[PDB]
RNA sequence: UGAUAUUGAAAUUGCUUUCUAACCCGCACCACUUAUCGUGGUGGGAGACAGUGUCAGGCGGGCAGUUUGA
RNA sequence: UGAGUAGCGAAAGACGGGUGAGAAUCCCGUCCACCGAUUGACUAAGGUUUCCAGAGGAAGGCUCGUCCGCUCUGGGUUAGUCGGGUCCUAAGCUGAGGCCGACAGGCGUAGGCGAUGGAUAACAGGUUGAUAUUCCUGUACCACCUAUAAUCGUAUCGAUGGGGGGACGCAGUAGGAUAGGCGAAGCGUGCGAUUGGAUUGCACGUCUAAGCAGUAAGGCGCUGAGCUGUGAUGGGGAGAAGUUCGAGUCGUUGAUUUCACACUGCCGAGAAAAGCCUCUAGAUAGAAAAUAGGUGCCCGUACCGCAAACCGACACAGGUAGUCAAGAUGAGAAUUCUAAGGUGAGCGAGCGAACUCUCGUUAAGGAACUCGGCAAAAUGACCCCGUAACUUCGGGAGAAGGGGUGCUCUUUAGGGUUAACGCCCAGAAGAGCCGCAGUGAAUAGGCCCAAGCGACUGUUUAUCAAAAACACAGGUCUCUGCUAAACCGUAAGGUGAUGUAUAGGGGCUGACGCCUGCCCGGU
RNA sequence: CUACCCUUGGUCAGGUUGAAGUUCAGGACUGAAUGGAGGACCGAACCGACUUACGUUGAAAAGUGAGCGGAUGAACU
């Protein structure tokens, strides 16, 4: 059976990197509440 | 200049060293025209190339906890004339 | 004419293809083509908002010309050729001091025509202000300037009624009579390739590869799909009316807004 | 669908007609500029109408909150 | 607790010798078996150091372990030409100005990013425990810099501008050529002790890019063109011989490769931009053919990659794009046995109880079973005859129903290739020999008579429903005159459509034949 | 992942039948050839999931065995 996670660096990348958090009000957002909660990772 | 940080002393390395290759372990922003002025600047020796190769960091343990080594630039020159 | 099929298997049984030995030369001219990428009813917001369109072959859009604007210069039809983007043939006319350009084909047109205020036979596009009430014309305009629009389909047409001192009056092929400010142009005779109406596409196949999806009715969705909704077993419209997906009277009913501004310009209705 | 602001000028009779400067044009041409955008000008069309604002009536399971006794 | 219970994840191992505290399991070896359109070779993604060597055996390994994808210590990835960037653009994304909007922000023009496509200069062999068009040897080509340059001069450079080209679908055969395959000549070894034989028996039979020509075909005296021959090469590989030596042939078959989207047919009418070549704008002003040298950046490159290393919590019968792809049998990438190369399944030893599962056979009967011939049997390949109703004239049709098939030897019109000889593909007929049986295994339609539904191919409830449901070609009614109607959005902006009533949206019906009656109370 | 779409690619052993068209002979039409159409036919790769068996503290939170359907297309990827 084909499963729900195929991995893609590229994709990855797209959709949930940092210049695409950092082009948002929204992602903008997101980083300053990983960053209150002191996250090592921000962005993957 | 100071781009040129360490020699190698391996196996391979002295194996190539009958071929009158001579490899280094540069700083990890370096072309291979930089090696190759630095290290006829450094040697006085006229250098005929320059291979280069990049490895990733290797996670290693010694003890409790978990850590890459440090990603490394692996340089080799080979001499036109002279030596070491 | 269309050409029959003999029933060798079910799906050409009763199908019919176009002949297409009006048309001369089956490769396009290289300078006229376009890029014409499919936006299969999807809008700029990426949704769809116009239902049953998708897929179909490749298209190579062709710059035809509709303003007709020449100083009186002649031409001449080199070749009718196919247009895979609209029913009428179109014609590739060479200018006398050598351009290339795309009319839409009338019928019977091999000679080599022109353009101006005043010539008129088969072919010619000139303005309203000089065409003899009871003529048929086609690919009228509406504005002075922007090329025709009006009667441009394969076997469309549309007669020059009587004339007001700044309007003609002209009869649409859907019985609309309208006036037409008297300085658009329009050419003289019948939109060609008038056998399309009769082609019998033959095959749920042949449909799909021209870019048109299954149509489901709506009386066999759910209730939140279409207002035909759902009731055990086959039921009725079961309403007063019957109703668009949207919730509109979808039989009968005018929806006429239009622009509310040609109504000093359209005599009678269809 | 009305009233009223943007909104003017003349006539027969609030109704009706005409006309240009407003407003408007996914009309043409020109310059920005080797841009089907936009802005400016020019020609054309429409025209005090549309569009928009505030007030009002109507239709309105298209969508919403709900009720549907013991 | 259940309980020393269920399970230990599809499958063939055996033995000898080692090592060792300890061996069914680790190493070696011989034999045996399994895959072989793949359990082999190479790669994209993805993983991310698992790759290699020397040590280790507390944990992981469904048992063991001296072993390991595990622990420790050291190592390993090499590019002017390979795949990306210093080239080009699709969809899409972003978009200064700009338009719209309670703010946030949406949209969008010039422009930019964006490969899965276009363009683009290197091949052969050797090598190490770990790299390999990268290192090394041999022979090349490309861009730029430099000096000498025979022959300087509107000769050079030419736009980001103009033009041509690039530049394109789908099917169908026909042809060329080559890869590869097969068979006999030249080499190289062995030549037998079980009856026999020595005309016997095995294994090999070449090789690049580039540069010189010139070449089926194709397109318009030009443009492109697979290919072949030559040197490259006194070089390298080479079964095998003793650092020194060693053959490299004609015959036939031939692709799914390539000429090549070529030519032809069709209709559904089949990307863009640059590199490229031109032309002038416009810089007013070198040599490219040559001689010699020189520089050439970044990133990836290890290993697995139908898998114990990727996605499934696992060392999980599942899923995973593309490339190469041999012999005998054949239409064939089918079936069966093998090649190349690789594997023997990470628990075993007994005994051969019930019972469950997979598999085989069965006297007489032959659906008597059951809700139902469900399951299993049967048929099944190629050549031959023969073939109903009905029908939209195509079909039904592989209708149904029957016959033949092995080996040998004779005669004997055949086909292709060749200067013939010689190989290659097809038979007729006739005479015989055998058996229970001759497509002797494997692979491979049961059929017929009727009724109902749906016309048909197709789609559907991922994970209990594949159908009579949906779609469909066709019919019809209805709205819409173009800033069309309809839909998204608050609007801008869009789609409809770079379309324009033979068109576009919506409702119902659903091939085709014949038909489609009455009513406007009421909504 | 999945549903539809857009752009760019790739895959689909083999064999059978024989539409128009055409050309030849005849006399609009006949027969022979040639041609090679089709959501055509049989059938592997590939894609499905019809039937039954097993499995159901599974090898697997949907699989396997035997058969089965499509297999140049409204295909698959």
């Amino acid at each position: 059976v084909k499963r729900t996670y195929q991995p893609n660096k590229r994709k990855h990348s797209k959709v949930h990197g940092f210049r695409k958090r950092m082009s948002t009000k929204n992602g903008r957002k997101v980083l300053a509440r990983r960053r209150r909660k002191g996250r090592k990772v921000l962005s993957a | 200049r100071d781009i040129l940080k360490r020699p190698v002393i391996t196996e391979k390395s002295s194996e190539a060293m009958a071929e009158d290759k001579y490899t280094f372990d540069v700083d990890t922003r370096v072309n291979k025209t930089q090696v190759k002025m630095a290290v006829e600047e450094i040697f006085n020796v006229k250098v005929a190339s320059v291979n280069i190769m990049n490895y990733k960091p290797k996670k290693k343990r010694m003890g409790r906890y978990q850590g890459y080594t440090n990603k490394r630039r692996k340089a080799i020159v080979t001499l036109k004339e002279g030596s070491i | 004419a269309i050409k029959k099929y003999k029933p060798i298997t079910n799906g050409r049984r009763n199908m019919t293809s176009l002949d297409f030995a009006e048309i001369t030369k089956t490769t396009p001219e290289k300078s006229l083509l376009k890029p014409l990428p499919k936006k299969a009813g999807r809008n700029n917001q990426g949704k769809l908002t116009v239902r049953h369109h998708g897929g179909g072959h490749k298209r190579q859009y062709r710059v035809i010309d509709f303003k007709r604007n020449k100083d009186g210069i002649n031409a001449k039809v080199d070749s009718i050729q196919y247009d895979p983007n609209r029913s009428a043939n179109i014609a590739l006319v060479v200018y006398a001091d050598g351009e290339k350009r795309y009319i839409i084909a009338p019928k019977g047109l091999e000679v080599g025509q022109i353009v101006e205020s005043g010539a008129i036979k088969v072919g010619n596009a000139l303005p309203l202000q000089n065409i003899p009430v009871g003529t048929v014309v086609h690919n009228i305009e509406l504005k002075p300037g922007k090329g025709g629009q009006i009667a441009r389909s394969a076997g469309a047409s549309a007669q020059v009624l009587g004339k007001e001192g700044k309007y003609v009056l002209i009869r649409l092929r859907s019985g609309e009579v309208r006036m037409i400010l008297s300085t658009c142009r329009a050419t003289i005779g019948q939109v060609g390739n008038l056998q399309h109406e009769l082609v019998n596409v033959g095959k749920a196949g042949r449909s799909r590869w021209k870019g048109i999806r299954p149509t489901v009715r709506g009386s066999v969705m759910n209730p939140n799909d279409h207002p035909h909704g759902g009731g055990e077993g086959r039921a009725p419209i079961g309403r007063p009316s019957p109703m668009s997906p949207w919730g509109k009277p979808t039989l009968g009913k005018k929806t006429r807004r239009g622009k509310k501004s040609s109504d000093k310009l359209i005599v009678r209705g269809r």
